[PDB]
RNA sequence: CCAGAGGGCGCCCGUGAUUUUUUACUGUGACUAAAAAAGUGUGACCAAAGCAGUCAUUCGACUUGAAUUAGAAAGCAUGGGAU
RNA sequence: CAUCCAAAAUCGAGUAACAAUUGGAGGACAAGUCUGGUGCCAGCACCCGCGGUAAUUCCAGCUCCAAAAGCGUAUAUUAAUGC
RNA sequence: GAUCUGGUUGAUUCUGCCAGUAGUCAUAUGCUUGUUUCAAGGACUUAGCCAUGCAUGCCUCAGAAUCACUGCAUUGCAGGAAUCUGCGCAUGGCUCAUUACAUCAGACGUAAUCUGCCGCAAAAAUCUUGCGGUCUCCGCAACAUUGGAUAACUUGGCGAAACGCCAAGCUAAUACAUGAACCAACCGGAUGUUCUCUGUUCCGGCGGCAGGGCAACCUGCUGCCAUGGGACGUCCAGCGAAUGAAUGAAAGUAAAACCAAUGCCUUCACCGGCAGUAACACUCAGAAGUGUUGAUUCAAUUCAUUCCGUGCGAAAGCCGGGUUUUUUUAUCCGGCGUCUUUUGACGAACAACUGCCCUAUCAGCCAGCGAUGGCCGUGUAGUGGACUGCCAUGGCGUUGACGGGAGCGGGGGAUUAGGGUUCGAUUCCGGAGAGGGAGCCUGAGAAAUAGCUACCACUUCUACGGAGGGCAGCAGGCGCGCAAAUUGCCCAAUGU
């Protein structure tokens, strides 16, 4: 995924984009989600960057995964 | 908690017909698993037919005339998986399980020698008290472990009425596996290159007599010896060969002119 | 009935979900367990694989240990000072895990003694060794700052460490 | 139990890209309960069905049989280099 | 259900009364220019239509046609629909 | 079997609806009926209301027998009721009312957790008993002659009724409560003003005394120690649990001298050099220098403190069989049963990568009353705004939020050249529910309703003082509606 909006403190948040396949049409069709991952002040990625991140067990009450890799 | 086994939520490879009672026996937890494995009243009826209904059945297991690995069995449930050894003395038989090409359940007879002879994985291994190591596999614990101690994945070779230990076996190229799992079970091969994916499941790439290769996963590979002729155990009338559709469909044909 | 989930709770999008269900046994809170300064008491419920846990209410005792001298001995919590969840907590003189405590001093004066054949050892041991001058003026005086690290309402008992400079130093200059 | 000397392979780790590259797509494989559906075999007197059963003048032989396939999107491995 | 009506020894179809029905016959759509009754009445008719004294459609006889141990009627839904 | 026909005009060619036509485990409703195989059947409206009866109990060679019970024998043997005890009733059955980051299917995770029965495997802790004396505490022995209660039963009874109840007297255990030395091991800690190898050993230390002594120190006197090891004595040591330290391999330069040791050569020599060389004070000259994983604050190990009921017996248990010769042995052998620890699969709980009807005449939705995140805590089996306190201002949405309507989800069914449309209450799988709501106990597992408590609605019996009920289990009623079966027989089969 990459990055949206670097707020609040340590937690970041991620936008994903992908497409979908509806088989009547036999045509693409676009999509996004959204998740909201934790940061190590490790790193301090910006907005558009590219990113490699983790299952983990819950953080917080949205944030499921964890932060490995900046690209 | 469910105590109840339907029909038509047991396995294909027992046999069962869809007809003739709405139930199955559910076996305990026991040596193996619920999804492979063949329950005892379900051996003895409806495989050796020396019960013909449910009451036929405990009257005589009941009765401690029927022993796996040794140890006379009073339950009327209870599993036998993927190598064990069924010996009743009464009759004269004994039995050593196995799966077989097209993917089903088989049974050997076997003489004196490997009636004491069995076949152990490795599924982990780790240390208890005192620094004592400890295997775990299907059926059971057993402790230390040499003969000489290594590593996962491997296979041992268990002596039932004491341990005598013969050797061992490991997995490395060049070595014969038989399959377990997968759709792919009741084959026998070569083992040639295994990929090792971090993580994640690990891939196999094997190889059987006068080619036709093929592939699985690695945790449903089971080690059997270093070769072909260097087995300890004795193997169904197919060798672990697939042959194709219509050769089987027509050989059938012509030799049912009898 | 006190539930733990995210069913009574909203959604991210300011939403509202409804339920089709009621409550189990597999959630579950009980009432907390707050526990003070006095002689032992202990209040054993029982959890959800038959084992036993021990709400502790009201301990005076406790178990308090030194890092880098390796060891562990008794000794009498005596007031609370300083909680940093709420100055609540505080004033009742209740006990949480990380609450900064004051203690006896007695049993870890005495076994510093010891840092005939003997004679030798009292060199040895005292050598390659300093205490700390923060720890030391404390010490003296026949009270110490000490530190509950254990969680004293599902075990019902208070044991601890000790502070030496870093961790020592944050605390005093909240007093 | 032919030694010294460089070569070559199999495991393990560490350091290195002036910016290392990827997916959609498609080929071949991995993984995935029945019932139902598709389908091989078999004169239940045909049939709708069902997994049975057929021989042998004997104290059993078929080393009996119950094949095989399909299952959107997504996930997993490894080839292809056109759009 | 299956078997049999003696193995010495055990019943029984002729109007084969042991006797098929339910909707139709102007067109759509297989099948009457037949004979009585009614006369815009009574009724039929999914649609187009029929009935005012020679009614191929109504109410009944006789004959013929479709399906048959089954055949009409309503309602919903799919195909007919590239509406 | 990739098809069509009738109806707008005086007649014609189009566009476009209406009507015809074939299926449908898709229901109803008339007419009609001779054999046989096979099979759904109160789901649609009312998850509305229910009379009566049944629907979950269990004993073997192997836990407790003085029925005042039965047979045989005449002081014993075999049956042995309903009672204590152990296990199970949280499964199976029945129903779709609620319900769209909800459920569910495919694919993954738990290093974030619990887990009875079942499989396999382990376990070296504890001053007990008898005898004799007595001073409380000893001497002498060794196979533990343990302890206190309570039902059925009897005696008085109470009550209108009640799956309602009371006083007294009896006796059991694999119930409940105690408690086991020597036999019986390996390994480590902390120590004595213990004595004996000894200091080869002084400069300093520890002091021990007197003079001045204010015990600051100066002086004189004096003992011991300044590398150490052998014996003897004392306290501690198990499994599991808590807290704090330590361990949980390494893998990126090359030859000499320096003193402190100290090893080996070597010598009369504790003379002065490096050839040999896993470790290391004997007894043990290899009795762990080496855990798994992609990853660990994990497994396991070592040390210091601790554990008080809320943990740990060889059931202080039961049954056989061979012996023995007295029936009748510490004579041997076997089968059962149970406490504690460890980890598999039978399960449970929790998390979410991808996907699914209609509606914009629903466009802004979320924080006083947690909305998004941060820090220390609390709670729970465990993870988490799950919750408290404190601090920030975020989170989501025209790539349809929020709100509303329809609806249990899936495997699948009907129709079909193909693309599709439509249905799925209902046999298998998952979820939820038991008149409506809530709360709770027991248990390994339940927010259980043929369990408990309270309220609301409905309702039964009564001697009016009280005591009860829950068919969306199987039959059978009542009401409702266009509409759906016997108040049967049986555990033979298939299972629990």
């Amino acid at each position: 995924g990459v990055v949206h909006s670097t707020k609040m403190k340590r937690s970041i948040v991620i936008r994903r984009d992908y497409l979908h396949f509806i088989r009547k049409y036999q045509r693409y069709q676009k999509r996004h989600r959204s998740l909201t991952v934790h940061c190590s002040p490790c790193f301090d990625p910006k907005p558009g960057d590219e990113v490699i991140v983790g299952q983990c067990r819950p953080l917080s009450k949205t944030i499921r995964y964890n932060v490995l890799e900046v690209v | 908690t469910k105590k109840h086994l339907k029909r038509l939520y047991a396995p294909k490879d027992w046999m069962l017909s869809k007809l003739t009672g709405v139930f199955a026996p559910r076996p305990r937890a026991g040596p193996h698993k619920l999804r492979e494995c063949m329950t005892l009243m379900i051996i003895i009826r409806n495989r050796l037919k020396y019960a013909l209904n449910a009451a036929e059945a405990q009257m005589i297991l009941r009765q401690g005339l029927v022993c796996v690995d040794g140890k006379p069995r009073k339950d009327t449930k209870y599993p036998v998986g993927f190598m064990d050894v069924v010996e009743i003395p009464r009759t004269g038989d004994r039995f050593r399980i196995l799966y077989d090409v097209k993917g089903r359940f088989a049974l050997v007879k076997v003489g004196e020698a490997e009636g004491n002879i069995k076949l152990l994985k490795v599924e982990n291994v780790y240390t208890s008290t005192g620094r004592i190591p400890v295997a775990m596999t299907h059926d059971g614990h057993r402790i230390r472990y040499p003969d000489p101690r290594t590593h996962r994945g491997d296979t041992l070779v268990y002596n039932l009425k004491e341990k005598k230990v013969v050797d061992l076996i490991k997995s490395s190229n060049g070595k014969v596996v038989m399959v377990t799992g997968g759709a792919n079970r009741g084959r026998i091969g070569e083992i040639m290159s295994i990929e090792r994916h971090p993580g994640a499941f690990d891939i196999a790439r094997l190889k059987d007599a006068a080619g036709h290769e093929f592939a699985t996963r690695a945790s449903n590979i089971f080690v059997i010896g270093k070769d072909m002729q260097s087995v300890p155990v004795t193997l169904p009338k197919q060798q672990g060969l697939r042959i194709n559709v219509i050769q089987e469909r027509e050989e059938k044909l012509i030799a049912a002119e009898a | 009935g006190i539930v733990r989930s995210r069913l009574h709770k909203r959604k991210i999008t300011g939403g509202k979900t409804k339920i089709h269900r009621k409550r189990m046994k597999a959630e579950l809170g009980r009432l907390p367990a707050h526990t003070k300064l006095g002689a032992r008491r202990v209040s054993p419920v029982r959890a959800r694989g038959g084992n036993f846990k021990l709400r502790g209410l009201r301990l005076d005792t406790g178990n308090f240990a030194w890092s880098t001298e390796a060891i562990a001995q008794r000794a009498r919590i005596l007031d609370v000072v300083y909680n940093a969840t709420s100055n609540e907590l505080v004033r009742t003189k209740t006990l949480v895990k990380n609450c900064i405590v004051v203690v006896d001093a007695a049993p870890f004066k005495l076994w510093y003694a010891k840092h005939d054949e003997l004679k030798r050892k009292w060199m040895l041991r005292r050598e390659n060794h300093k205490i700390e001058k923060a720890v030391a003026d404390q010490l003296k005086e026949g009270r110490l700052l000490a530190r509950i690290t254990s969680r004293p309402g599902q075990t019902a008992r208070a044991d601890g460490a000790l502070l030496e400079g870093a961790e020592l130093q944050f605390y005093l200059k909240k007093l």
